């Protein structure tokens, strides 16, 4: 699962069997990372015009 | 049911008579009107793209 963000930390209640979290825009929000377990929030990387 | 289309009244008409107000009130009336929308700008590349 690839891609772009700003890696914050989380409070994200993960349930035991759940390995990602989504917001509707079917963009990935929340990992449970693969070497530990914790919890990373994908908080959206800034973007605007020039 | 068939609606109502309101108070089935018929004006009291003749020649020769004249109905005047003797009283009146002043009203005040709330009015609404729209101006604007949310100025809105997509980045159709980043959003076509990601
Ligand atoms: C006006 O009304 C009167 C009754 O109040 C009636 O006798 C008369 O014929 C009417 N005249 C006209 C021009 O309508
Ligand atoms: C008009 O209506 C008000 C209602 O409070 C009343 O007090 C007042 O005496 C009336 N005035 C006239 C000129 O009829």
């Amino acid at each position: 699962l690839t891609g772009t963000g700003v890696l914050t930390e989380s409070n994200k209640k993960f349930l035991p069997f759940q390995q990602f979290g989504r917001d509707i825009a079917d963009t990935t929000d929340a990992v449970r990372d693969p070497q530990t377990l914790e919890i990373l929030d994908i908080t959206p990387c800034s973007f605007g015009g020039v | 049911y068939t609606m109502s289309l309101g108070v089935e009244n018929s004006v009291a008409y003749s020649n020769n008579s004249i109905a005047i107000p003797t009283n009146f009130t002043i009203s005040v009336t709330t009015e609404i009107l729209p101006v604007s929308m949310t100025k809105t700008s997509v980045d159709c590349t980043m959003y076509i793209c990601g």
